[PDB]
């Protein structure tokens, strides 16, 4: 199963961008889909996560009120509407797909997921 | 009738992963508060279902798989994973609809000198199919010369023993794993939560 | 990541001695320990697996013991072919598949031999090129532990020298060391006395060989 | 049972190189096959493993740049190494992995050297004897083989006639990325004015052959 991220590029402060992560298989509807960013030099950092049904979501405090997550299992794709982008947000954004956990704190850990992607470089 | 969850979770002995147990749950009411209240589970992740709504849903048939593996190998009990457990012992399908529950069992499956009664399959030519159980004990041929049932060079027993000692690290410690599979076919539902029928 | 350690790093012994080398783990790895022997220029050779089981073809003098955080490799009677480096390896780990130890070098023991010290001035051919290399040589000494300190006008020199040590000699089981002090031609002509001080067990006090620029 | 390795050599940073491991006496497709590397003057480190079922795993230091593979018709293991850095310089070993049983079968190893330094011929400078090179009847002399790349170099004394007392030191890598080496010899101090002493340094990678005559000093 392959995960391909798209929708990244060069943008400025205040301007918005939307990220996408398509799934090769229709099984995407049964997993939880999350977003991580690995700023060059540093390690992975959690951004957002959406559950398979979409009836529960969790954002990080750094992007709470600025980013929005959505999904469309018919297209097997996750969405990350990135608004009010600051230069620190410059990173390769990777989308992760794993299980729906009873404890939502597991979404913050990257090792609690199963599939990962290639990443898309966003520059502000 | 309530669903038999104590016999799967409170079981005095779990099965080896190469010979994992499967118990068919049918025609019963299932209350997941037994697992909700207990804060001993290290892993509780569900696929195609949220773990919090399991008391509101019904299923036509539920399968309960149980075995013992290492903590470092629990992550392999998930769709699309690789490793000695996922490839040669227990393979979850990519379209898996169910839950995976695991908890540490160092207090129950560890012996001072070493508990060697838990086995996993180490040698196999090909990867297992989803939900496949291989209980074969035939000598594995690693070369071009036949073994003829005799162990030796390039001729090894396919199963290996875990070394489960209480002084082991959390990655080497035994973890008891329960896998719940859910099917929703065009058939009457036999396993229902208490909130539903 | 479980950390593996070995003690000692270097160890001298004679033929027939009981040799015990220890490998330790940061956490309990049960009996997931393997011992290897590597000789200079060769691939590692498996000696003991499962922390106690001897590999087929390995002499019985090699013994393995321990479980958990401490493991021991014992050679009851040291033999001339066992003089090599020994590594320990943790098995079935995560994230890496297996992690080796720092290794332990087993070397031959003999009587203490003092080093002969020779300092060599730079050549005029090299001084034409604009560089000046001064070489100090330590010949036929034991133990290998020795200190070579470069002094330029009685100023201890650090950061511009490099050392090279030979393996134990096949005949007298001694070592040989060379220290090369490299500096520019302009720097070399700003000073007069170039000394090489050697401290060693066989020397009652540090021996210093020195020359003056321009003979 | 044996493992024959080939493919190693000199490569520049960012280049690519393919390692091979021919197997006899064991079937690669039916075994855990692993690549292990050992940096010069360092310890051993795991690189990659290929399962008998096709599953491949890599160390975090080589993930994304290295690719393990096998050919059943040739019974040969392969290791594709792309985007090589200087820290990948090591002697690479292919080995049959038996998990808890260890790595029993090893290959002879192949050398991978990643460096941007050019191939340069050695400069041989005489190491002349003197009273500072004498120890009461024993005089020492040698040759300094400086600034050469890559390894190795061969040093003989008087066309291979002088062997006793000769000490050729292991080469050290300098901050310039080039190697330096010294070969010394202890001779009777009564022969400095009679016997001639010549060191023969040969560097095949640069086609350099030098015979430097070490004449005595004050
Ligand atoms: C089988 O079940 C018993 C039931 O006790 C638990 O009580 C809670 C702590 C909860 O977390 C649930 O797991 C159970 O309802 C297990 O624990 C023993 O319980 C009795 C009291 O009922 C107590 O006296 C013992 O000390 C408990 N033993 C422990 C904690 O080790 C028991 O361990 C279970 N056995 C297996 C093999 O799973």
């Amino acid at each position: 199963v392959q995960l391909v991220e798209s929708g990244g590029g060069l943008v400025q402060a205040g301007e918005s961008l939307r990220l996408s992560c398509a799934a090769s298989k229709p099984t995407f509807r049964n997993f939880a889909a999350g977003w991580f960013r690995q700023t060059p030099g540093k390690d992975r950092e959690f951004v957002a996560v959406i559950e398979y049904d979409g009836d529960s979501a969790y954002y990080a405090d750094s992007v709470k009120g600025r980013f929005t997550i959505s999904r469309d299992n018919a297209k097997n794709t996750v969405y990350l509407q990135m608004n009010r982008l600051k230069p620190g947000d410059t990173a390769v954004y990777i989308c992760a797909i794993g299980g729906n956990h009873y404890d939502p704190s597991k979404y913050y850990t990257a090792d609690e997921y199963d599939y990962w992607g290639q990443g898309t470089q966003v520059t502000v | 009738n309530l669903c038999p969850f104590g016999e799967v979770f409170n079981a005095t002995r779990f099965a080896s992963v190469y010979a994992w147990n499967r118990k068919r749950i049918s025609n019963c009411v299932a209350d997941y508060s037994v697992l909700y209240n207990s804060a001993s589970f290290s892993t509780f992740k569900c696929y195609g279902v949220s773990p919090t709504k399991l008391n509101d849903l019904c299923f036509t048939n539920v399968y309960a798989d149980s075995f013992v593996i290492r903590g470092d190998e629990v992550r392999q009990i998930a769709p699309g994973q690789t490793g000695k457990i996922a490839d040669y012992n227990y393979k979850l399908p990519d379209d898996f609809t169910g839950c995976v529950i695991a908890w540490n069992s160092n207090n129950l499956d560890s012996k001072v000198g070493g508990n060697y009664n838990y086995l996993y399959r180490l040698f196999r030519k090909s990867n297992l199919k989803p939900f496949e159980r291989d209980i074969s004990t035939e000598i594995y041929q690693a070369g071009s010369t036949p073994c003829n049932g005799v162990e030796g060079f390039n001729c090894y027993f396919p199963l290996q023993s875990y070394g489960f000692q209480p002084t082991n690290g959390v990655g080497y410690q035994p973890y008891r794993v329960v896998v719940l599979s859910f099917e929703l076919l065009h058939a009457p539902a036999t396993v229902c939560g208490p909130k539903k029928s | 990541d479980i950390v593996m350690t070995q003690s000692p790093s270097f160890l001298s012994a004679s033929v027939g001695d009981r040799v015990t080398i220890t490998c330790r783990a940061s956490q309990g790895i049960s009996s997931y320990l393997a011992w290897y022997q590597q000789k200079p220029g060769k691939a590692p050779k498996l000696l003991i697996y499962a922390a106690s089981t001897l590999q087929s073809g390995v002499p019985s003098r090699f013994s393995g013991s321990g479980s958990g955080t401490e493991f021991t490799l014992t050679i009851s009677s040291l033999q001339p072919e066992d003089f090599a480096t020994y590594y320990c390896q943790q098995l079935n780990s995560y994230p890496p598949k297996f992690t080796f130890g720092p290794g332990t070098k087993v070397e031959i023991k003999r009587t203490v031999a003092a080093p002969s010290v020779f300092i060599f001035p730079p050549s005029d051919e090299q001084l034409k090129s604009g560089t000046a290399s001064v070489v100090c040589l330590l010949n036929n000494f034991y133990p290998r532990e020795a200190k070579v300190q470069w002094k330029v006008d009685n100023a201890l020199q650090s950061g511009n020298s490099q050392e090279s040590v030979t393996e134990q000699d096949s005949k007298d089981s001694t070592y040989s060391l060379s220290s090369t002090l490299t500096l520019s031609k302009a720097d070399y002509e700003k000073h007069k006395v170039y000394a090489c001080e050697v401290t060693h067990q066989g020397l009652s006090s540090p021996v210093t060989k020195s020359f003056n620029r321009g003979e | 049972v044996q493992l024959v390795e080939s493919g190693g050599g000199l490569i520049q940073p960012g280049g690519s190189l393919r390692l091979s491991c021919a197997a006899s006496g064991l079937t690669v497709s039916s075994n855990y096959m692993s690549w292990v590397r050992q940096a010069p003057g360092k310890g051993l480190e795991w690189v990659s493993v290929i399962y008998s079922g096709g599953s491949t795993f890599y160390a975090d230091s080589v993930k994304g740049r290295f690719t393990i593979s096998r050919d059943n018709s040739k019974n040969t293991l392969y290791l594709q190494m792309n985007s090589l850095r200087a820290e990948d310089t090591a002697v690479y070993y292919c080995a049959r992995d038996l998990d808890v049983y260890g790595l029993d079968v090893w290959g002879q190893g192949t050398t991978v050297t990643v460096s941007s330094a050019s191939t340069k011929g050695p400069s041989v400078f005489p190491l002349a004897p003197s009273s500072k090179s004498t120890s009461g009847g024993t005089a020492a002399l040698g040759c300094l083989v400086k600034d050469y790349f890559p390894e190795p170099v061969t040093v003989s004394w008087n066309s291979g006639a002088l062997t006793s007392g000769v000490h050729t030191f292991p080469a050290v890598l300098q901050s310039s990325g080039l190697y330096s080496l010294s070969s010394v010899v202890t001779v009777p101090s009564s022969s400095l004015g009679t016997q001639t002493y010549i060191c023969n340094v040969n560097h095949k990678p640069s086609n350099t052959k030098v015979d430097k005559r070490v004449e005595p000093k004050s």
